[PDB]
């Protein structure tokens, strides 16, 4: 049923947040990781896309 | 040759020619240095690209 489906992703959500509480700090490393990378992504789409126009 | 400068020397031969002809008519356009500014703007092309490659890994 997708109704445990939902409440897994909501209570799992809560128990992502408890799993994430063990590492709180290899979370923000890898969080970082995901950050830079993404932001970077966005950022040199829009310069070179600017420059271009 | 040399490797000398084109900035140099076109001045030289500004008044050289400014000279040698009782009036300035000779009217050259600049050699290289315009060859430097590219160079400078490529190897820039290369500074930004490497750059970020490299940080991104880094950041890997």
């Amino acid at each position: 049923g997708w109704r445990q489906f939902v409440s897994g992703f909501n209570e799992a959500l809560t128990m992502a947040w408890r799993a994430l509480a063990a590492n709180k700090m290899r979370t923000l490393l890898t969080m970082l990781g995901i950050i830079i990378g993404i932001a970077s992504v966005v950022s040199i789409v829009v310069v070179g896309d600017a420059a271009k126009q | 040759k040399e490797g000398f400068d084109s900035a140099e020397a076109e001045q030289q031969l500004t008044r050289l020619l400014s000279l040698r002809h009782g009036k300035k008519d000779f009217f050259t356009w600049n050699m290289d240095g315009v060859l430097k500014t590219v160079e400078k703007t490529t190897r820039t092309l290369q500074l930004f690209l490497t750059l970020v490659a490299v940080i991104s890994l880094v950041v890997g």
